[PDB]
């Protein structure tokens, strides 16, 4: 099955607050710089991966510029990369590259924001949709005793509620940044608390946090993988309106979810 | 035998049905990077059947063989009779309901077959709880003109539904909302391909996690999204075992 083994595919890279990766101006020069910027059909937005770990776009490869975290990441000759294992995608969306351990970051969310590799801390910032769709993903969260999510108390709260298909606060935005946006409000994120003294997840202004950056696992969780936890129902009781971040594990039903969409 | 009766028919005792009928059949899958679980393939034909019970509003029940290598069904049993498709395993009849009066359904498992021979779709079939009980009590009494579309319902709301997270949901919705449904789109376009995401998923190993093929995947809205990566939610979190496709 030849069908098992692409040669290659192009898509698009879009990340923190539904930018694109994109080569600035589509300079072809060795070095020249990648950035944020809004999602189009431009070549220099197209991002071609191969099985050698090259990301290509504009027949150049995708690279840190920098063993030290800080530095742009660029397009250059992908020759000069011939003895380097180059990228890895984790199943979270990080890409790093192998070597260095680096990651693509955005350390502001504006557009032409310069793209840095960085040292991996699991922000929401470091998180990257490979893919030609870009678009948020609006949707229905479902939860313990079949009850949806709702955004609450003017977009600060969030608990579970019996589902009603008009209402407008149970729908979400699912951004490319792993963000998990108040569909009506698509500056606000569900956010692990910051307050160390509580566990109540809630909803706050995006800021490419650690807090913000959500993983639906392939086993029915929504992790937080810098914080190694998971969204959960508080005592596993619908009825008292908290959400709390926990360690997983099978004793209750209540870190088990559902997208619908 | 795993079972689900009529009788006792709510959003949890349906979930956990579910629920453990993906457990048993993926007993000794294989995983990938995707962490999504693939079927076990090239099994002895003696191992290759999982049963299950199902019961209607008469207190009457048939028990079904799910072909435990791609989620679907071959066969299945009502009293001393049973009913095998004509795709199934040719050596299927010398290992599941071996003395009964077996028979040869003259169509294949699939939905194009099914559609075809019933001249009904999917599209305009109704689904629900009674019509999870009256395809059972159709397919009891083996009446020829209404098995397709029995099948149809009974595939979609036990199989299909076992395969994606969004089609037992459909389900759920309907249960609570005592509501039938027929599926749109979304649905739909899951059901097409299950195939087509297996070996995707499989094959984007060698690509960091990229597809060698986009798939459409229609949501509520009926607006396609075009996943060609393992990287939408909507499938991840969804899709719950592939079809074993490439090694
Ligand atoms: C987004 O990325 C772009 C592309 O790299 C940044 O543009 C550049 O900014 C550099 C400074 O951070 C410039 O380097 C300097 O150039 C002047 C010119 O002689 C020099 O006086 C400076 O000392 C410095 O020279 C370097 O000195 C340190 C040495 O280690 C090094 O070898 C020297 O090159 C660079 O020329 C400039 N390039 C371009 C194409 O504009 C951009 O940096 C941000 O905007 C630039 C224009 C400038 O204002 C920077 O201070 C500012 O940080 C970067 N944007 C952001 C927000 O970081
Ligand atoms: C990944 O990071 C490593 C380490 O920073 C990069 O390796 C350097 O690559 C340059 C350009 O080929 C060489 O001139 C240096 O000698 C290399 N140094 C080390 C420590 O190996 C590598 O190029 C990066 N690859 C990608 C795809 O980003
Ligand atoms: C059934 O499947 C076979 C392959 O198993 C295919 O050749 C045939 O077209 C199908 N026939 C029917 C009865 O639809
Ligand atoms: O200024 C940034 C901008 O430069 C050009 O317009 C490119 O076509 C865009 O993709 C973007 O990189």
């Amino acid at each position: 099955n030849e069908q098992c083994s692409p040669q290659q595919r192009t898509t698009r890279i879009s990340g923190r607050d539904g930018l694109c990766v994109d080569v600035y101006g589509a300079l072809t020069a060795d070095g020249s710089r990648v950035i944020l910027y809004p999602c189009g059909q431009q070549q220099n937005q197209q991002w071609t991966f191969y099985p050698d770990n090259t990301i290509r776009s504009l027949g150049k490869c995708l690279a840190t510029s920098a063993l030290s975290s800080g530095s742009n990441v660029v397009i250059t000759n992908c020759d000069y990369l011939r003895y380097d294992d180059g990228w890895m995608v984790s199943s979270s969306g990080t890409m790093m590259n192998k070597s260095s351990h680096l990651v693509l970051t955005a350390n502001a969310a504006t557009s032409r924001t310069n793209l840095t590799g960085e040292n991996n801390v699991f922000a929401a910032k470091q998180a990257w949709r490979i893919g030609n769709y870009v678009e948020p993903i609006v949707t229905t969260i479902i939860g313990l005793r079949h009850m949806c999510l709702e955004a609450t108390d003017n977009d600060t709260n969030v608990w579970l509620e019996s589902c009603v298909k008009n209402k407008t606060k149970q729908y979400w935005a699912l951004y490319s940044d792993d963000t998990i946006r108040v569909n009506n409000n698509r500056n606000l994120c569900v956010s692990s608390s910051t307050d160390s003294s509580s566990k109540l997840i809630v909803i706050r202004r995006c800021d490419g946090s650690i807090n913000q950056r959500w993983v639906f696992t392939p086993q029915g969780t929504i992790s937080n993988p810098g914080y190694e936890a998971v969204m959960d129902v508080a005592q596993n009781d619908v009825y008292l309106k908290k959400i709390v971040l926990s360690s997983a594990t099978d004793k209750g039903n209540g870190q088990q979810w559902t997208v619908f969409y | 035998n795993l079972s689900l009766s009529q009788s006792n028919f709510s959003a949890d005792t349906y979930k956990s049905f579910i629920k453990n009928l993906r457990k048993q059949l993926t007993i000794g899958a294989s995983y990938g990077s995707a962490g999504i679980p693939i079927l076990k393939h090239s099994v002895p034909i003696c191992e290759r059947f999982l049963l299950v019970d199902l019961t209607n509003g008469d207190n009457e029940t048939i028990t079904l063989a799910i072909n435990v290598e791609d989620a679907g069904f071959a066969a299945y049993r009502a009293a001393d009779r049973s009913y095998f498709f004509q795709n199934a395993p040719p050596i299927a009849s010398y290992v599941i309901f071996t003395d009964t009066n077996q028979n040869i359904m003259n169509f294949n498992n699939t939905f194009e077959s099914i559609e075809i021979v019933g001249g009904t779709t999917r599209s305009e079939t109704p689904l629900g709880i009674m019509h999870f009980e009256a395809s059972i009590f159709h397919l009891f009494v083996h009446d020829e003109n209404y098995v397709p579309t029995s099948f149809l319902v009974l595939i979609q709301m036990v199989l299909e539904a076992a395969k994606f997270k969004f089609i037992e949901q459909k389900v759920i919705h309907s249960i609570m909302d005592m509501e039938d449904f027929t599926p749109g789109l979304a649905m739909l376009s899951l059901e097409e391909n299950w195939t087509q995401l297996s070996l995707q998923l499989q094959a984007s190993e060698s690509l960091n996690g990229v597809f060698g093929d986009s798939v459409s995947l229609y949501n509520s809205m009926d607006e396609p999204i075009g996943v060609d990566s393992m990287y939408y939610p909507i499938l991840t979190a969804n899709m719950a075992f592939q079809l074993y496709q490439c090694p």
